[PDB]
């Protein structure tokens, strides 16, 4: 449910404090818009691991820079 | 007269305590040698009523026989704390006196008085088996002068 | 060394030995704890002549170690395989 | 040459046989091993009466350190040191200047008896006999402090033991 | 300038293994405060693991970096085998340490020490 | 009513030493000192959780022998019948069977502890 | 035969001989896969030649052990083993090449 | 014939001298350096590449049957750009010798584990580890054994101080003990106790 899947992935960004849900959007790069680095982008990818229950190694995860980029990622 | 009854309450508890020392089955190094010839044949400490129990519940006395390190540190404070009062605590040997001649070490303890308080030290390297025995025989001196109820009844 | 003759034979018999012969309290068969005073001997270079230092002096003849090969025909071994041991003749089996 | 401990061939007659069968249902083996702890307790014990009977020690016993004088009660030390420069442990500590005629004399001398060690390098070391180890071995304390000795403690501990110390000085110095 | 190498290559691939242990201990801090029984929170937790991580921020060896991976996940194995004690988890929160003041003027009153 | 009372009393005086044991003596409660006991070391794991039972088969044949003793406990009163050809006959059937039922779980290997 | 070999762990071989004949034989044709000038190849072929000598040359097992001076045979067998378990490792370690390395200028100077 | 004086043994040098060639001959890709002391001991300096080829050998090869690690150590000499020295001690019980095997690493280059070889390996190379800070690759179970749990530093490493960084106490506040920065009510006494005088001259180092 590619509508729904946003809508999960989104919900998971409203809670990680550091990210204010003011200025956040499904096309939003971590670095460049929020001012993450990149242990807040590990903890950010494995909180959408928890809340959809499949791995994500390494290899896949440096790349998920955007929430559109997870939303993509998970529908495959 | 009340001060009369706990006088000589005092003096049965004291005795009492005095008399049933069970040491916790606890030794680290070198000393606890000299402590095992304590309960041999010669010396006998049971025949004073001193009886080894490796339970810390059923323990009176902790006797730190021997070198503390740091890692072993945590886990004498665990036994000790885990001992039912009361309870004492002999020292014995230079390196669980002040830390003996592993002092300037980095990984030794300097002094058991650091980790548990302590009630009678026993000098030596090792203390001979009968410095260890005088050294139980002056803590049941210490015992025999405690005013546990005297202090209670003039509170 | 004072019991009784029953209770010496009682354990004796119970410990199938003659534990009156060697028994483990010390008595008077132990030494004085006053002993006269010793002498004590003298070492080999206690002398007055012929006792130069440089010719009795240990450390100074170690060398330091001979290089045999620095990265600047018959096989050998160590040294020769040891001999075999032999069973003892004062009692081959416990 | 060695030998076995354990490499035995058991006999297989019928005695032999017969006489193992008995010793398992009987117990025989066992029964000899009560015989051994039954003959000990028909024996006099080792245990000697402590504190009114003493373990018996040695002239060359070390134990708790002293400071001795001469007869004319000048003190032996004359701050050299080379106990403190031996000491294993570091467990002394020394300062000396002159006193107030010329003589070289210590006005600090510690011995930490709980680094010290017991090893008696100090008296092998002291060229004048000043500090000994005594054949005391009954000083245990309440307080880790009374184990730090000043010079004050060690001098008194010379004049409380110099009688027994210089008995067993003399029974012992043609060994040294 | 050439050395052999302990586990990565290069620093793209020690920074992988940087990840995968961050990841390793973020996992760790719910069950460790668990176990041991810790008073502080798993925010506090998370917290120290992050600051252990920023502090060697700006090593661009990879021997370096793996060594210090290497000695985070013995770190890590002692605290989920409960090998380490309650004492030892807690030596990393300094809590019986006075703050020592960063300052000159506070330097300059307590002592001698730069 | 012996019984009884004597039950009654047995138990009535192991709870007041309990009472006593517990109501006398000063108490000094903290954390460490209530913590569970494994030598000086925080224990790995709770005491709860599962202990391999190794001679789970003898404790269930162990079920099944205890049943034995009961069926042969009456054998000094079934002695006194007049009718003994039977009971020896019957009494010693009984027996024999334990007895086959041990072989045959001895020789099976029921009674060696598993690994 | 013998009842034991004395060694825990070490069983009695049946036939002894068959066995370290087999086993020298082994040795020599991985040996001959090494280069002919290394100084493993000269030395193992050379030795490993002598107790096939010995092998063949006596046949009662006492005498061999013997000759062999090499304890039990099942030592002697046990060693074999662990010599072409060798000889085929160094096929692959080729260590009668030159120096991989000098060391550091002082590196072996001692003292300081 | 000189009652103080430790007497030589000729026929062991000459042994372990022709020994010791005959591994420099069979192990020319790793061997740097033999030697041999006064006292008879040989030692077999190698490449650190060589460590399971020259340990194999030596255990395996029926002259030499170094079936036995005796010890495993490692010592730190600062002023070497490659610090830690490994030293093998092996014993050979059919030939009834001793052989020492050494080779050299710094704090970021790892040195092969010889738990392949010997199985005695596996704590002494813990401990080098422990206390040098050595890593030892592919080593079945690499961690502190000697220290306390946490313990930060190499102990054995000639700049670690003598006392360490941290001392324990017990704090009754947290209930607990705690580590804290070391502090001696008497520090240890620093001893200057070498002689302006040369005293060996067979070992002078040209000036
Ligand atoms: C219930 C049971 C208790 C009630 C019966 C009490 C029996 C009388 C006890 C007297 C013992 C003291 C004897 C004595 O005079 O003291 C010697 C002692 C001076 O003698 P000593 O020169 O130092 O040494 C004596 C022998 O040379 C060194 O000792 P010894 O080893 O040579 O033995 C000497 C003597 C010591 O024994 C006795 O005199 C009493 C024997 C009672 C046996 C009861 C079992 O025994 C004998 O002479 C041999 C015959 C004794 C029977 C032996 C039977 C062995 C058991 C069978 C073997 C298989 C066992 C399984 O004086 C004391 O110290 C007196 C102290 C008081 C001791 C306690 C006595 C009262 C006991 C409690 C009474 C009831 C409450
Ligand atoms: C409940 C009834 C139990 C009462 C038992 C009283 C113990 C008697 C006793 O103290 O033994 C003599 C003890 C012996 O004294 P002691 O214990 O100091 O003797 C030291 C050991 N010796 C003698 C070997 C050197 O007397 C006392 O210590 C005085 C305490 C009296 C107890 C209080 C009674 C009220
Ligand atoms: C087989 C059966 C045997 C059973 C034997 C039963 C025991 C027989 C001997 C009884 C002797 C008298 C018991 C008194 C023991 C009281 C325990 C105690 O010492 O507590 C001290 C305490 C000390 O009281 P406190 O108020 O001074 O100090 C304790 C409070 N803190 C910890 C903060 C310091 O005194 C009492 O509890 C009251 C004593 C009254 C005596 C009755
Ligand atoms: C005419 C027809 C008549 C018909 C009847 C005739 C039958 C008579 C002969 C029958 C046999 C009599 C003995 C039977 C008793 C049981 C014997 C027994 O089972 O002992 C053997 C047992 C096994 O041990 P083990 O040797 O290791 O194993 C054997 C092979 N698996 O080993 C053990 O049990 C050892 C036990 C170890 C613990 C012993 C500790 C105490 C020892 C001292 C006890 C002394 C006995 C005192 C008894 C007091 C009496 C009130
Ligand atoms: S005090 Fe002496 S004898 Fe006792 S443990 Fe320390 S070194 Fe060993
Ligand atoms: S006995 Fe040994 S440790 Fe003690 S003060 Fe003398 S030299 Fe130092
Ligand atoms: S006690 Fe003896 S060795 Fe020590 S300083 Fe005095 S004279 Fe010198």
């Amino acid at each position: 449910t590619l509508e729904g899947i946003k809508d999960r992935v989104l919900y998971v960004l409203k809670l990680y404090d550091k990210i204010d849900p003011e200025k956040l959007s499904v096309n939003s790069h971590f670095m460049k818009d929020l001012g993450l680095d990149s242990l807040d982008q590990v903890e950010i990818i494995m909180a959408m691991e928890d809340e959809f229950g499949f791995e994500i190694p390494d290899i896949d995860a440096e790349k998920l820079m955007c929430p559109q980029e997870i939303v993509d990622y998970i529908a495959d | 007269r009340g001060e009369y009854v706990v006088a000589k309450l005092d003096d049965l508890i004291n005795w009492a305590r005095r008399s049933s020392l069970w040491p916790m089955t606890f030794g680290l190094a070198c000393c606890a040698v000299e402590m095992m010839h304590m309960a041999a044949p010669r010396y006998d400490m049971d025949r004073f009523g001193v009886v080894f129990r490796a339970s810390p519940r059923q323990s009176d006395v902790m006797i730190v026989a021997g070198t503390l390190t740091n890692k072993m540190a945590p886990a004498l404070r665990k036994v000790y704390d885990q001992m039912p009062e009361p309870r004492y605590v002999v020292s014995m040997g230079s390196c669980a006196n002040g830390g003996g001649y592993y002092h300037y070490s980095y990984s030794v303890v300097r002094g058991c008085d650091r980790i548990v308080p302590v009630d009678i030290y026993v000098p030596g390297c090792p203390p001979t088996a009968e410095a260890l025995l005088y050294g139980i025989l002056q803590l049941q001196k210490k015992i025999k002068r405690e005013k546990r109820l005297r202090i209670w009844y003039r509170r | 060394a004072s019991a009784t003759r029953f209770i010496q034979w009682l354990r004796n018999w119970a410990s199938g030995r003659d534990l009156q012969a060697k028994l483990q309290l010390r008595y008077q068969e132990i030494s004085k704890r006053t002993q006269p005073p010793p002498k004590l001997p003298v070492g080999p270079s206690h002398k007055l002549s012929n006792n130069y230092y440089c010719t009795r002096d240990g450390r100074r003849e170690a060398m330091p170690p001979s290089i045999v090969m620095s990265s600047q025909k018959k096989a050998v071994s160590p040294a020769p395989p040891i001999k075999r041991w032999e069973l003892s003749q004062d009692e081959p089996y416990l | 040459t060695y030998k076995y401990v354990n490499l035995r061939e058991p006999s297989m007659d019928m005695k032999s046989v017969t006489d193992r069968a008995a010793q398992t249902l009987l117990w025989t083996e066992l029964i000899r091993g009560l015989g051994m702890t039954l003959s000990y307790l028909f024996r006099e014990p080792a245990t000697i009466n402590y504190p009114f009977e003493k373990g018996p020690l040695s002239p060359r016993f070390r134990g708790e350190h002293a400071l001795r004088r001469y007869p004319s009660g000048e003190e032996r030390c004359i701050a050299c040191k080379l106990c403190e420069a031996v000491c294993p442990a570091q467990a002394i500590t020394i300062e000396a200047e002159p006193r107030a005629d010329g003589s070289r004399r210590t006005t600090r001398y510690d011995i930490d008896m709980t680094k010290c060690i017991y090893c008696g390098f100090c008296q092998e070391a002291c060229p004048v006999d000043a500090i000994v180890e005594g054949p005391n071995f009954e000083f245990s304390t309440e307080t880790h402090e009374e184990l730090l000795y000043n010079k004050e403690k060690l001098l008194n501990n010379g004049d409380k033991w110099e009688a027994e110390i210089a008995a067993n000085i003399q029974a012992d110095y043609l060994y040294r | 300038t050439s050395v052999k190498p302990i586990f990565s290559r290069d620093m793209n691939e020690a920074k992988r293994r940087v990840r995968e242990l961050y990841r390793a201990w973020y996992r760790e801090v719910p069950n460790t405060v668990h176990l041991f029984q810790l008073d502080i929170s798993v925010k506090q937790g998370r917290d120290k693991v992050r600051e252990m991580f920023k502090k060697n921020a700006h090593i661009t060896d990879p021997r370096v970096v793996d060594l210090l991976v290497i000695k985070g996940k013995m770190e890590l194995e002692e605290t989920i085998k409960v090998w380490k004690q309650r004492t030892h988890v807690m030596r990393f929160f300094h809590e019986t340490e006075a703050p020592r003041p960063k300052d000159f003027l506070s330097k300059f009153y307590v002592g001698h020490d730069p | 009513m012996n019984l009884m009372l004597a039950l009654l009393t047995n138990f009535t005086l192991a709870t007041l030493l309990v009472i006593i044991a517990f109501w006398l003596p000063q108490l000094n409660v903290y954390s460490e000192k209530t913590s569970p006991y494994e030598c000086g070391f925080d224990p790995m794991g709770s005491a709860r959780l599962p202990f391999s039972m190794k001679f789970f088969l003898v404790a269930i044949t162990f079920l099944l022998f205890d049943l034995e003793i009961a069926l042969l406990l009456p054998l000094p009163w079934a002695s006194q019948t007049a009718n003994l050809n039977t009971m020896l006959t019957m009494a010693l059937f009984l027996i024999i069977l334990l007895a086959v039922s041990l072989a045959y779980e001895w020789t099976q290997k029921g009674l060696e502890w598993t690994e | 035969l013998k009842k034991t070999t004395g060694l825990v762990g070490l069983a009695v071989c049946e036939t002894p001989h068959e066995r370290l004949k087999i086993l020298y034989t082994k040795i020599l044709d991985v040996l001959g896969h090494i280069p002919k000038n290394a100084a493993y190849r000269k030395y193992t072929e050379q030795i490993t030649n002598e107790k096939l000598s010995m092998v063949k040359a006596e046949p009662d097992v006492k005498k061999l052990e013997e000759r062999l001076q090499g304890g039990q045979i099942e030592e002697v067998i046990l060693q074999a083993e662990n010599e072409l378990s060798l000889a085929r490792k160094m096929i692959q370690w080729k260590p009668w090449e030159p120096l991989v390395e000098e060391p550091p200028a002082s590196q072996w100077k001692w003292p300081i | 014939t000189r009652p103080t004086v430790r007497p030589r043994n000729d026929v062991a040098h000459k042994q372990l001298s022709a020994f010791g060639e005959y591994v420099a001959e069979i192990l020319p890709k790793y061997v740097q350096q033999v030697q041999v002391s006064c006292f008879n001991e040989l030692e077999i300096c190698i490449h650190p590449d060589g460590v399971i080829p020259v340990l194999t050998f030596l255990r395996d090869h029926s002259n030499a049957q170094f079936k036995s690690l005796a010890d495993l150590t490692a010592v730190d000499i600062p002023t070497r750009q490659n610090r830690f020295e490994i030293v093998y001690n092996l014993l050979s019980l059919r030939f009834n010798s001793r052989i020492r095997v050494k080779t050299y690493t710094d704090e970021l280059t790892p040195i092969e584990s010889s738990v392949p070889v010997y199985k005695a390996a596996n704590w002494y190379e813990r401990e080098i580890w422990d206390m040098f800070g050595v890593f030892f690759a592919n080593h079945p179970d690499l961690r502190r054994i000697l220290t306390d749990y946490g313990f930060e530093g190499h102990p054995f490493r000639k700049d670690f101080p003598l006392s360490g960084y941290v001392e324990l106490r017990y704090d009754d506040e947290v209930k607990r003990v705690v580590a804290e920065p070391v502090e001696l009510a008497q520090e240890f006494r620093k001893f200057d106790l070498n002689s302006p005088w040369e005293a060996f001259p067979a070992y002078r180092q040209p000036p």
